[PDB]
């Protein structure tokens, strides 16, 4: 009856599925990655909106950074994952712009899509946009208006750091901008390497953000085991070996042969115990921290000498503690310490937030390691204001590396828009399509801006080429109200990480190229 | 409605709300009363020199005829 | 009827928008503050909850009714 | 086991952005099936049915027939093929395409905060424009010319697989349409699928085809001592039987005496004897009728050398009374001289492959025709079968409407700058939608260049550059070579009522899939 | 693609996949249908689900008898349908062309040629192909020993050359006596009736016909000389009115009056033969036979049988037809105008039982112009095999008798045709230059597979074949005993004309439309 | 069949039907593996049950990485295991000589002939090859401008020319200086990292070691 159509030349796969040509690999890929631009296209933007990902593990996640969405969503389709890694690699570069990737590289495919039905193949649309992204790196030099130099303290910060804050904490700008000023100019190594693992983040679950606060030192989760948790000598004798005695390594065995060795055993142990601790109190120690558990014997003669206890079960912690104090772990048994002891000013505890915490507070000494102790209604919130803190430290790194901004906000895609279209208008090759959709891929960036803020993006993107004739290259977007009126961001100070548009800009470009190189896709059975 | 929202979305507040059982109503004191006389009028016939005893019988078959309310409802 | 592709979204994950999942997200606040509505002012009652092993806690504070509802919905849990 | 209390059970609810960019998705897919069966140098694409059969075509009606969709977007794209089926022949495989590239250009502008109202009243506006521009680009065609109107239905089968027999296939349509054009009242009227039969027979060669100045059916004599061969015949049409049937009512007869059964039975044979004397005072040659002839009625008109057949078809005798002139009676005693078919021809009763087929051809002035087509099987012959129903169609359209636009992509060139250099004057938010249906009207000469693997970037710039100027105008895509060539040398030449069709029913296409923001499937019906 | 999109359970097949999917199933026909070409073919036992053996090899019956399930072999069969419709013989080469023309335009498309040049290749060397086939036919003016050895070509290809013998003096002698006069040979009114009396080197030709049922009355003459054949369509049986009526009476006396009185209208029927024989002068043995197509109740063959006449009953509709033309008179449908003029005469009327199942035998007419061959094959699969290879043979003499030219015979026309392609390959002046060589190529398959079944080599046969041809006039073919180049118009090998033409059109018109296909697809549900 | 009659759990083909089943199964892997050689190929994208992504188009590694269950498939994917063992390239054109041997020889089998006799002309044929090799070499004394082109033809086959002017100058100064005065060259001198610090045009030669 009815007839059906068999395998023909190379039908031999046992499940798997394959693709070849345009229509089925190479517009499917298109299609695919235009979803998730489409999907982060809502959080992007200081007027953007979080989303609560639950993962496989059943927990939540809610945030606006498209770096840590992309995380958590189990993406399957392998030309989608190339946009992923794409994201991920500028989290570890600069740690901000995550999400411009996502919207470049995601109009860079959909506008080659417009090119492959309407003309040139793949082999033209890549060397049209490789043309076009290096002269994309000429113009990023030319629209560098301000730089992070002049008067490198608290002060200056405080302003350049809004931009990082304000696209995912809006309404928070002012108070987060001064804490991570206390921070990251706190901790500057003196014209040096800028460490972004320095700064931690103790959540302490309470009050709202107006209580939140930077401490000079650390703030851990422990308790003492003690009677003397008022320190103010602060003379910390930092050890990574258990603090209850010296045991042997192979087997271990007490070999007794007459009554005179089993009744002295027992006291001798513990006159051998009383001698290693009464060694660190003569020379002054306040504070033994140690790695391992701690014995009862060990206990007891911390509380006689006074002297405080602190367990650090993290090994990790422990390497952090001696680049606070200025001290140095010692593997062996308690020794008399020469010169790698610690010196803090103030050491004590105190229960906020209904947990009871150990600080080692520096007051006048206040430059060796900072802790940001941020202060929450839901743990979910300090999750969020915790990216955000991180994302302050990485600008910290940017402009420790090169000092030069470039005027955000939209002032910067429109001038990139402008300048490829004149490369493209004086290209008498067949090539010059592609170079003209590359600045359209630019014209999109702001369009999400103007999207998110309930604005028409057909108005606002009209006055941004109207004012850009030829020497004004910084007025961006006013998404403060309806009915723009857009201003200077010069004057608003709206400028962030020019290192972070250049390398948002190639990974993006080596991202939409590495998608239209995939000509034949064979998959296997996923298990 | 339940489990339902007036989108079309599927509406879960707690996990396995459907076997939950809730009572708010007015019935809510009424079950807590006529839980309490049953008990109290099995115990009224113990009460006094001629109260009558009750035959316990435990999980494992022991029988045991008890009068203190202590080990009645225990 | 819409989505069939060859290669799906991530799995088979569905995800609300816009409008309709702002009043999801409100009503469904509602519903968990009727299980603290009836234990405010001194003529509040308490309430009961059990669990599955079949262990009875009656309170009427707030930490201790909305710990042991065992809420799943991502936008009460705030 | 409780039910859970929902409302609206078993249903699925949908909207935004997925439905209005999904329906989108839905009409791109099924325009990008038939993209391949456009322009001369296409192929044919085998289907297959449940019945068993196979459909080996390239016509862009039959292929969306055989395609059953479950998405609700692609069943409004099916029966927009079919509404383009039933008004020309031709205007099938280009409305698909274009409705596929009008809601193409308007995804982009619903991404652009961009409400759907405001695209589909500039898809209007654009629609009213479109049909002006075709009546100024048009020419008046003489129909009284037959060299002339032999160009026209050859444009429309270049395409098709009949180009090859095209000097035998442009006589075969061009004669069919000619015969059934029946005017009685003040009413002209053309009918070509209940007079003009295309009939096919397995057999032969397809250069043997030819159209009959007549009828035929696949029918044998009802006895052999009646003639096979007539000359000259008076036939004379029938509608009731000539047997002896129960009437309708209740009657019984009671039979007491013994010569009455013989008399029932006698008054049966002078019944039927009775109605046979009524047609041969009328003297004919040929009987046709619709039920069947006892044989009592067969001898009587054996001996009156009459040719009977028994059991033609209802669409048959319609069909044969407009070629003879006859009138299909029902009742033998009301016969008249106006009901006999005079003038009609040679009748000769052929056998074409060990089955008879009785042939009334050579009439004087038929009014219906039946196209004999014999080829190699079955499946080529259903394709030129739909192939000569494209070609009876379009030059139906020009005998009701003598204008014709230049096809090959310079109808749509001629248009698409005529809506640029208006929407000059625009000066509004609907300015730039006004623009997406002139660049949407490109895909017609685009498919032309990758059907033959021509270049669509140095040949849509030398197109669009040619259109520049007032003067020439007409210039197309030549399909067969690759270059650009005007259409007023090469001959390619579509009807008015073909390129109206066309663009009335695109535009209208993205008109009711724009309004759609919203899906609800999953309820039941009586 | 895309019908996986809109239909999720749509199989589809692409440009490059469709083209493998119909030319890999073209050789899977073709190699199986090419073990049967000439008479060097070997036998097919077919098995149905029901267990009956169907032997033949036949390339009609066996492509409908197959249990194959593909869309491309669908298409072949109905072609090679039409070829044993209209014409019999031409149908294992019609699928050897089609096997070929794919196969030799594989090796072009698949390197990097489009499928339509090769199709605007076919249609130059279709138009060359059909002005050679009119400048090899040879006019005979029908002589009847020229049908003899057309109809000995078509029946060795049959059978095993030993009933090949006997099966061409009954399909020879067969179709000349039917018609005359430049008239169009109807194939109605040669009767094949399938018996099983001495073996299948056996089957004779009746001059008249021979009916399958017989006397229905066991008082009837079984052996009738010079009898009188009175052909009627009445109905003897009893019949009723058309309007319900029945009976109604009294008493009992009245009872058996009725019972007389509704059957003289039956036996007025009776009374019109039994005195038509006492009108044709009686007074002899005067034998008389009713073949009566209609039936005839047992109390009429009483009446019959008393008077001595033979009745049948429940013929054929062709009988009328048949009978009509051998016996000379007039098929009656009613006994108003019975007259002497419209009875027959034959010779000798009589019977045989095979199994308690009568054979009625009509012979020694004057100018029948209607024959049987009867076929007495020993078994049940036997039957098929002379059935089937004799309206193979009627239809081969039939077409040269119709058609004023005889075609010759086995390499002969298709060695000579596809020579004159190679001379006339650069006329095209073009890009279809590889398509007409396509076209000679697929041609040279019917030497080669006939060289193939002999058992000789394949290419060193075709060396000699094109030698004796290039070097000569003479169209040169292929010897299946030595493997010679031997002449097939001297050795008495002939074909058919309408064969060789509808073998260049169904052929090629069904190779350019496969080619041009890439869109394989199953929808619909 | 024979073999059906013992184990009837055993399929088998015959001698016309084994030969279909190795020539169909060689013009598979030939379709395929044509469309990415040359610098003008194709990028293919292999996809494993995991979820990794391995963008290649080297002969070798689309040999292994691809779900294909055929015995043919399988032996040559043995012959060109061994050709990117001990010579690098040359694997992509290996199978697609395996592919037109067997092509270019059915149209002869088919034909009549018998399959051995193809075979001896394929021997008579490698010899007068072989020896047509061996005059067509061009000796140029191992300049260093010369493995510079010897380096970017087998280069450019695999990248899109931008890091084929760069690995270059990395792979041809990283083969000098290992081995002097006609030393066989070891190449597990030579350790290849792998990082993730700027890009893919930024690989750079270190005269040195690199530590993990
Ligand atoms: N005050 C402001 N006014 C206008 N636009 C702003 C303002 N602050 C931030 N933006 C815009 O918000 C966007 C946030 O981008 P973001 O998501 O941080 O990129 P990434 O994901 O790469 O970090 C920036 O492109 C910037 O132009
Ligand atoms: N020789 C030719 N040169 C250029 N274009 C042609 C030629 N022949 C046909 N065409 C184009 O091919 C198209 C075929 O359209 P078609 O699919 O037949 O429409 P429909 O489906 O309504 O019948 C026509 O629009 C015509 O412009
Ligand atoms: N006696 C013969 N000698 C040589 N060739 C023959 C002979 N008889 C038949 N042939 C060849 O066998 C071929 C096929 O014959 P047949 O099987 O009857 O027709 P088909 O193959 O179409 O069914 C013919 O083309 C004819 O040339
Ligand atoms: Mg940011
Ligand atoms: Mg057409």
């Amino acid at each position: 009856h009815v007839p059906k159509a068999p395998g023909f030349a190379q039908m031999l796969k046992e499940g798997a599925k394959h693709f070849s040509g345009l229509e089925e690999a190479v517009y499917r890929n298109i299609q695919a990655c235009k979803e998730l631009a489409q999907t982060t296209r809502t959080a992007y933007g200081p007027n953007g909106m979080n989303k609560m990902v639950i993962n496989h593990l059943e927990k939540l996640f809610v945030t606006n950074d498209a770096a840590t969405i992309l995380r958590e969503l189990e993406v399957q389709h392998p030309a989608a994952k190339m946009i992923v890694m794409a994201s991920h690699m500028q989290e570890q570069e600069v740690g901000d712009g995550t999400n411009f990737v996502l919207v470049f590289a995601g109009a860079l495919l959909e506008l080659a899509e417009e090119l492959l039905r309407i003309g040139l193949s793949v082999s033209e649309v890549i060397e049209g946009y490789e043309i076009a992204c290096r002269k994309a790196h000429e113009i990023l030099p030319n629209l560098v208006c301000c730089s992070a130099k002049n008067l490198r303290d608290i002060d200056e910060v405080s302003s350049l750091l809004r931009t990082s804050i304000m696209s995912k904490q809006y309404g928070n700008e002012v108070f987060l901008a001064k804490l991570i000023a206390q921070a990251c100019v706190s901790i500057f190594p003196d014209s040096g390497h800028f460490n972004v693992d320095n700064i931690r983040v103790c959540k302490i679950l309470g009050s709202g953000i107006s209580s939140s606060s930077v401490l000079h030192g650390m703030v851990f989760k422990k308790e003492t085991e003690g009677d003397v948790t008022s320190v103010k000598d602060a003379k910390i004798a930092v050890y990574s070996c258990p603090f209850d005695g010296m045991i042997t390594e192979t087997k271990g065995t007490v070999l007794i042969k007459t009554a005179e060795e089993l009744m002295n055993f027992s006291k001798g142990e513990e006159n051998l115990m009383d001698a290693q601790v009464k060694a660190i109190a003569d020379t002054g120690a306040n504070v033994v921290v140690t790695g391992g558990k701690v014995a009862d014997m060990a206990l007891h003669y911390a509380n006689k000498y006074n002297i405080m206890l602190v367990r650090l079960n993290s090994k990790w912690d422990l390497r952090r503690l001696c680049k606070t104090v200025g001290a140095t772990a010692l593997p062996r048994l308690t020794p008399p310490v020469l010169e790698e002891m610690g010196h803090c000013d103030s050491v004590y505890l105190s229960e906020v937030g209904d947990t009871q915490v150990v600080v080692f507070k520096h007051e006048k000494e206040d430059g060796a390691i900072s802790t940001i102790v941020l202060r929450g209604s839901t743990d979910n919130l300090m999750d969020d204001i915790e990216r955000a803190v991180d994302d302050g430290v990485n600008t910290f790194k940017v402009l420790t590396r090169d000092k030069r901004l470039v005027p955000g906000g939209g002032a910067t895609e429109i001038e990139l828009a402008k300048q490829i279209t004149s490369y493209g208008e004086t290209c008498p090759g067949l090539e010059q399509y592609a170079i003209k959709k590359f600045a359209e891929a630019f014209e999109a960036i702001p369009r999400a801006l103007a999207e998110n803020s309930g604005v028409k993006a057909n108005e606002v993107i009209s006055k941004l080429y109207a004012v850009h004739q030829e020497g004004n290259k910084n007025v961006g977007l006013d998404i403060e109200a309806e009915v723009p009126a857009v201003k200077d961001m010069l004057e608003a100070g709206i400028l962030d990480t020019y290192l972070g548009k250049y390398w948002a800009i190639k990974l993006a470009t080596n991202a939409a190229v590495t998608v239209l190189r995939v000509d034949q896709i064979i998959m296997a059975k996923p298990a | 409605t339940l489990a339902f929202d007036e989108y079309g979305r599927p509406f879960l507040i707690i996990k396995d709300q459907d076997r939950k059982s809730r009572l708010m109503g007015l019935e809510a004191l009424k079950s807590h009363i006529m839980a309490a006389k049953a008990v109290a009028n099995t115990m009224r016939t113990s009460l006094g020199p001629n109260g009558l005893d009750k035959m316990m019988v435990d999980k494992d078959g022991d029988v045991t005829v008890t009068n203190d309310g202590a080990t009645i409802l225990s | 009827m819409m989505p069939t592709p060859v290669i799906l979204l991530k799995e088979g994950t569905d995800s609300s928008q816009g409008i309709p999942q702002l009043v999801s997200n409100i009503s469904a606040c509602q519903v968990i503050a009727e299980a603290v509505r009836t234990t405010l002012g001194p003529r509040g009652m308490d309430k009961l909850i059990v669990d599955g092993r079949g262990k009875a806690t009656i309170s009427n504070d707030g930490a201790t009714i909305l710990k042991l509802l065992d809420v799943v919905h991502p936008a009460a849990k705030t | 086991h409780r039910p859970v209390l929902v409302l609206s059970q078993n249903t699925k609810r949908e909207s935004g952005r997925k439905v209005q960019s999904g329906n989108i998705n839905a009409a791109k897919t099924i325009a990008d099936i038939i993209r391949t069966c456009l322009g001369p140098k296409s192929m044919m694409k085998m289907l297959l049915d449940p019945m068993g059969g196979i459909v080996m075509t390239n016509d862009g009606n039959a292929i969306l027939r055989e395609i059953q969709v479950q998405h609700p977007a692609a069943k409004s794209m099916i029966e927009i093929s079919r509404t383009q089926d039933e008004e020309v022949g031709d205007g099938t495989t280009s409305v698909i395409i274009l409705a596929g590239e009008m809601l193409s250009v308007a995804e982009h502008f619903l991404e652009q905060q961009m409400h759907p109202t405001v695209v589909i009243s500039a898809y209007r506006k654009a629609l009213d424009d479109m049909i002006s521009t075709l009546k100024k680009i048009s020419i008046p065609v003489d129909i009284s010319d037959s060299d002339m109107m032999l160009n026209i239905i050859n444009s429309s089968i270049t395409t098709k697989a009949i180009s090859r027999w095209s000097s035998l296939a442009c006589n075969i349509a061009l004669d069919a349409v000619k015969m059934v054009q029946f005017e009685e009242n003040g009413r002209k009227e053309i009918d070509i699928k209940k007079y003009a039969r295309v009939e096919k027979i397995p057999g032969g060669i397809i250069e043997d085809s030819c159209v009959l100045r007549g009828v035929m059916i696949n029918k044998d004599v009802t006895h052999p001592r009646m003639r096979r061969y007539i000359k000259n015949p008076r036939i004379v049409l029938l509608d009731s039987s000539l047997e002896y049937k129960k009437g309708e009512s209740q009657t019984d007869i009671e039979i007491t005496r013994e010569e009455d059964f013989t008399r029932i039975l006698q008054m049966e044979e002078e019944y039927i004897q009775q109605l046979c004397e009524d047609i041969i005072q009328l003297k004919p040659d040929v009987v046709i009728t619709e039920k069947g002839i006892s044989d009592l009625a067969q001898h009587y008109l054996m001996r009156a050398n009459i040719t009977a057949i028994r059991r033609v078809r209802k669409t048959d005798n319609n069909r044969i009374a407009r070629a003879c002139g006859a009138r299909i009676v029902s009742r033998p005693e009301e016969l008249r001289e106006d009901d006999v078919g005079t003038g009609a021809g040679l009748l000769e009763i052929k056998k074409i492959g060990d089955e008879y087929f009785t042939f009334i051809t050579d009439c004087k002035d038929p009014k219906a025709c039946t196209i004999l087509l014999r080829g190699a099987s079955k499946e080529i012959l259903s394709e030129v079968e739909r192939n000569l129903q494209d070609a009876m169609q379009v030059c139906r359209n020009v005998l009701l409407d003598p204008q014709l636009v230049p096809g090959g992509g310079a109808s749509e060139m001629a248009v698409a700058h005529a809506l640029t250099e208006k929407s000059k004057a625009m000066t509004g938010v609907e300015q730039w939608p006004y623009r997406a249906v002139a660049q949407a009207l490109e895909v017609i000469p685009r498919t032309l260049i990758q059907n033959c693997g021509a270049s669509t970037i140095r040949l849509l710039t030398s197109l669009r550059a040619k259109h520049t100027q007032e003067n020439c105008e007409t210039w197309g895509v030549n399909g067969e070579t690759g270059t650009l060539v005007d259409m007023k040398e090469l001959g390619i030449w579509e009807p008015l009522a073909v390129k109206l069709q066309t663009y009335k029913t695109a535009v209208e296409t993205a008109v009711l899939l724009l309004r759609i923001d919203d899906i609800v499937s999953g309820h039941k019906k009586k | 693609a895309a019908v996986k999109t809109l239909n999720p359970k749509a199989e589809v097949a692409r440009a490059q996949a469709a083209l493998a999917v119909n030319i890999s199933a073209a050789r899977g026909l073709q190699d199986v249908l090419r073990t049967n070409l000439g008479p060097k073919g070997t036998m097919k036992m077919l098995v149905s689900g029901a267990g009956d053996i169907k032997l033949t090899k036949d390339g009609n019956v066996l492509l409908h008898e197959m249990q194959i399930q593909h869309p491309t072999a669908s298409l072949i069969a109905k072609v090679a349908t039409a070829q044993d419709d209209i014409t019999g013989d031409g149908t294992t080469s019609n699928v050897l062309i089609i096997g070929e023309l794919l196969k030799q335009a594989d090796l072009y498309i698949s390197e990097g040629l489009h499928p339509r040049i090769i199709t605007e290749g076919f249609e130059a060397a279709k138009e060359k192909a059909l002005q050679f086939l009119e400048e090899v036919k040879v006019s005979r003016e029908m002589d009847r020993e020229t049908l003899i050895d057309v109809a000995r070509t078509s029946l060795r290809t049959k059978v095993h050359a030993e009933l090949a013998d006997v099966l061409t003096e009954a399909v020879v002698d067969s179709i000349l006596a039917i018609k005359k006069q430049d008239e169009p040979i109807d194939l109605f009114m040669i009767e094949i009736m399938e018996m099983k009396h001495k073996s299948e080197t056996d089957t004779s030709l009746i001059r008249g016909l021979v009916l399958d049922h017989g006397a229905r009355h066991p008082d009837m003459k079984k052996r009738v000389e010079d009898a009188y054949i009175l052909t009627c369509n009445v109905s003897l049986e009893y019949e009723k009115t058309e309007v319900n009526s029945g009976f109604f009476y009294k008493s009992a006396e009245e009872r058996e009056k009725l019972v007389k009185a509704e059957r003289k209208f039956i036996e007025d029927r009776v009374k019109k033969i039994i005195e038509l024989k006492r009108k044709v002068c009686g007074d002899s043995d005067k034998g008389f036979v009713v073949i009566n197509q209609k039936g005839i109740d047992p109390f009429s063959l009483d009446a019959l049988s008393k008077e001595g006449i033979v009745a049948l009953r429940r013929a054929k509709r062709r009988n009328m037809e048949r009978l009509t033309l051998a016996c000379g008179g007039v098929a009656l449908n009613s006994f108003d105008d019975l007259s002497p003029d419209c009875l027959g005469h034959a010779g000798l009327v009589y019977e045989y039982t095979l199994g308690e199942e009568k054979f009625t035998f009509i012979e020694k007419c004057n100018n029948p112009r209607s024959v049987t061959l009867l076929i007495k094959g020993p078994n049940k699969h036997t039957l098929t095999q002379i059935k089937d290879a004799v309206r193979d043979g009627l239809r081969a003499v039939k077409n040269a008798i119709d058609d004023g030219c005889v075609v010759p015979g086995a390499g002969a026309v298709e060695v000579a045709m596809a020579e004159a392609l190679i001379k006339h390959k650069p006329s095209v002046k073009g890009r279809a230059q590889l398509g007409v060589q396509a076209f000679a190529d697929a041609l040279l398959i019917i030497p080669k597979v006939l060289a193939q079944n002999s058992g000789f080599d394949l290419q060193e046969t075709l060396v000699k074949i094109q030698a004796e041809h290039s070097e000569s006039g003479q169209l040169v073919g292929v010897d299946l005993n030595t493997g010679e180049p031997m002449v097939a118009a001297e050795v008495g090998v002939w074909d058919n004309y309408c064969v060789k033409k509808q073998l260049l059109h169904s052929c090629t018109v069904i190779a350019t439309n496969i080619l041009l296909v890439d869109e394989i697809m199953r929808a619909g549900m």
